[PDB]
């Protein structure tokens, strides 16, 4: 199969910034690479059906250009409903294979995550489980790094995270992490920590509890 | 109505022609067809027509019209045909049985062979099984005669692209020829290419 | 104008069968070669089957073949795609796909329409309401509490707060697959530090498929 990347996998821009997004195909595509739009929670919609071709009803920002292995799509003029994921897509053999996507989201002022620390319900840990949950709240921009110690011995496939769209008001992400084990392993430890590193936090920071304690 | 030109000029009198394996394919819509350009024998070598008569093209509709380019040895235009079961008809471009088009060749002497060898025009010889009609296999991965991942330079790993080496002094069937094939469709839809 | 409206999904045994269905309208549906693309909760998008005209030519990448099979029905304007042997790994979104160019060949073409999408989930898990815990808050201007709505299948879950009366600083997590084939989510607010005791806050968990309604109030934890 033909392997087709994009560069670069994320892109923060404003309103009436010029964007240039590239894929590029491990072989000869010619001119048959295709470019998509998608918004979250909604379909893809095409964009540029052969490197360079316009489709019916696309703003004319919006613009392709390139052969071979090398292409690039172009935006003049951002616009506020120009911020969506775009793929892009060979048609020069079959299996048709897409691009990874690049995101294109709003630009805002760097602002650091809030942390909070969440230590298992008393309701739960009779249940015979314990769910630790740590939340990274309003924080510019997405790329965070979220670490669990337990007794200063760090934690590692035992935890998932998840991360809200870009709020629609103050353009920033929220992030909960969700550390996950048995009653008995939680009985077994006493100090509790989440460990943030992020753009905004001059130093990473560190919210943590101690099993039996207050908060 | 639509008084546009097809681009046939720049398909047979373009510059650069591709392999066999990796033929190209272009589409052909909204215009007129003018098929006079092809009448002139004495340049091309071989013109056959499957399910139309060459001489009555001019008063025909199509829904879209498609021109194949690629290059083949001479002995091997023969296989570009309906029917046909050699190595370029198997593994490199198929045609349909109830083919409805016409393919056209001419010898590029000339233009493709040179005295110290043209090897830029590659055939697929190793493939496991045929094509469908109008496939089109561009890959280049090492070829097992029994079908399992291959990692030269291991044994039994071989390459499936073959060069052709076209000389300026040799055999006829040994020289070069450019080949279009010409596609007609007609679809349910609107006929969009006509004659004059 | 062009409609492709897709049906069919559903929850299915690792190992079962399933068959989809797109029916279309807007277009001369035998002129076009018809394209399923299927994308993974989370991912990208990944081309699975073609159809030409005529239904003569059918390709299917790697992934699917030998088990999906793929066909058109002329009189019916409708495209199918049978799965057999489905495995988790085949559970996304599938799509509907039109190419742009009436031909009866498949290559060198675009999607110019897509279908809205039919969810297909491959699980071995049995429908379970999902339990929620509250996550109180602490003891600096703001304070952040939430509810964790643990162990449901299958997806969605819709949360609010306060019947819809709280809105502001709310913010709902995307579920994660848990390695126990249950979906977990957490839903949080941002609220004054000065409104707890006083103030109630209430998460409204709704989990259709088990048909699961809870109300469960966060209060400030006892200590
Ligand atoms: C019709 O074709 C002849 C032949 O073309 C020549 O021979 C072919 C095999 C190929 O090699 C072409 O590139 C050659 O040009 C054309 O007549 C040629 O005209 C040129 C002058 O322009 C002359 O030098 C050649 O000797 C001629 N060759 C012959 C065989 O007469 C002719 O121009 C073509 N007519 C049209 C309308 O395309």
């Amino acid at each position: 199969d033909i392997q087709m990347t994009q560069s670069p996998s994320s892109l923060s821009a404003s309103v009436g910034d010029r964007v240039t997004i590239t894929c590029r195909a491990s072989q000869s595509i010619s001119n048959y690479l295709n470019w998509y739009q998608q918004k979250p929670g909604k379909a893809p919609k095409l964009l540029i059906y052969v490197a360079s071709s316009l489709q019916s009803g696309v703003p004319s920002r919006f613009s392709g250009s390139g052969s071979g292995t090398d292409f690039t799509l172009t935006i003049s003029s951002l616009q506020p409903e120009d911020f969506a994921t775009y793929y892009c897509q060979q048609s020069y053999s079959t299996p048709f294979t897409f691009g990874p996507g690049t995101k294109v989201d709003i630009k805002r002022t760097v602002a650091a995550p809030s942390v909070f620390i969440f230590p298992p319900s008393d309701e739960q840990l009779k249940s015979g489980t314990a769910s630790v949950v740590c939340l990274l709240n309003n924080f510019y921009p997405r790329e965070a790094k979220v670490q669990w110690k337990v007794d200063n011995a760090l934690q590692s496939g035992n935890s998932q995270e998840s991360v809200t769209e870009q709020d629609s008001k103050d353009s920033t992400y929220s992030l909960s992490s969700t550390l996950t084990l048995s009653k008995a392993d939680y009985e077994k430890h006493k100090v509790y920590a989440c460990e943030v590193t992020h753009q905004g936090l001059s130093s990473p920071v560190t919210k943590s509890f101690n099993r039996g304690e207050c908060s | 109505n639509i008084t546009n030109l097809c681009p046939f000029g720049e398909v047979f009198n373009a510059t650069k022609f591709p392999s066999v394996y990796a033929w190209e394919r272009k589409k052909i819509s909204n215009c007129v067809a003018d098929y006079s350009v092809l009448y002139n024998s004495t340049f091309f070598s071989t013109f056959k027509c499957y399910g139309v008569s060459a001489t009555k093209l001019n008063d025909l509709c199509f829904s879209n019209v498609y021109a194949d380019s690629f290059v083949v040895k001479g002995d091997d235009v023969r296989q570009i045909a309906p029917g046909q079961t050699g190595v370029i008809a198997d593994y490199n471009y198929k045609l349909p049985d109830d083919f409805m088009g016409c393919v056209l060749a001419w010898n590029t002497r000339n233009i493709d062979a040179t005295s110290t060898g043209n090897y830029n025009y590659k055939y697929r010889y190793l493939r496991h099984g045929k094509l469908r009609p109008f496939e089109r296999d561009i890959s280049n991965v090492p070829f097992s005669p029994d079908g399992k991942p291959c990692t030269p330079p291991a044994l039994n790993c071989y390459w499936p692209l073959n060069d052709y080496g076209f000389y300026t002094t040799t055999g006829i069937g040994y020289q070069p020829y450019r080949v279009v094939v010409l596609s007609f469709e007609l679809l349910n839809a609107p006929a969009t290419v006509c004659g004059p | 104008e062009v409609q492709l409206v897709e049906s069919g999904g559903g929850v299915v045994q690792p190992g079962g069968s399933l068959r989809l269905s797109c029916a279309v309208s807007g277009f001369t549906f035998d002129d076009y070669a018809m394209h399923w693309v299927r994308q993974a909760p989370g991912k990208g998008l990944d081309w699975v089957s073609l159809i030409s005209g005529d239904g003569s030519y059918t390709y299917y990448a790697d992934s699917v073949k030998g088990r999906f099979t793929i066909s058109r029905d002329s009189s019916k304007n409708s495209l199918y795609l049978q799965m057999n042997s489905l495995r988790t790994e085949d559970t996304a979104l599938y799509y509907c796909a039109k190419a742009q160019t009436p031909t009866l060949w498949w290559l060198q073409d675009a999607f110019d329409i897509w279908g809205q999408g039919t969810m297909v989930t491959v699980s071995s898990a049995s429908t379970k309401g999902p339990s929620v815990f509250p996550l109180a808050p602490s003891s600096g201007g703001t304070a952040a509490l939430g509810c964790l709505v643990k162990d449901y299948f299958p997806e969605p879950v819709t949360v609010s707060w306060n019947s819809g009366a709280l809105t502001s600083g709310v913010h709902t997590f995307p579920a994660v697959l848990q390695s126990s084939g249950l979906y977990s989510l957490s839903s949080v607010v941002t609220v004054p530090s000065s409104s707890l005791g006083t103030q109630t806050y209430i998460c409204n968990v709704n989990h259709k498929p088990s048909n699961t309604k809870v109300d469960k109030r966060v209060e400030p934890k006892s200590c």
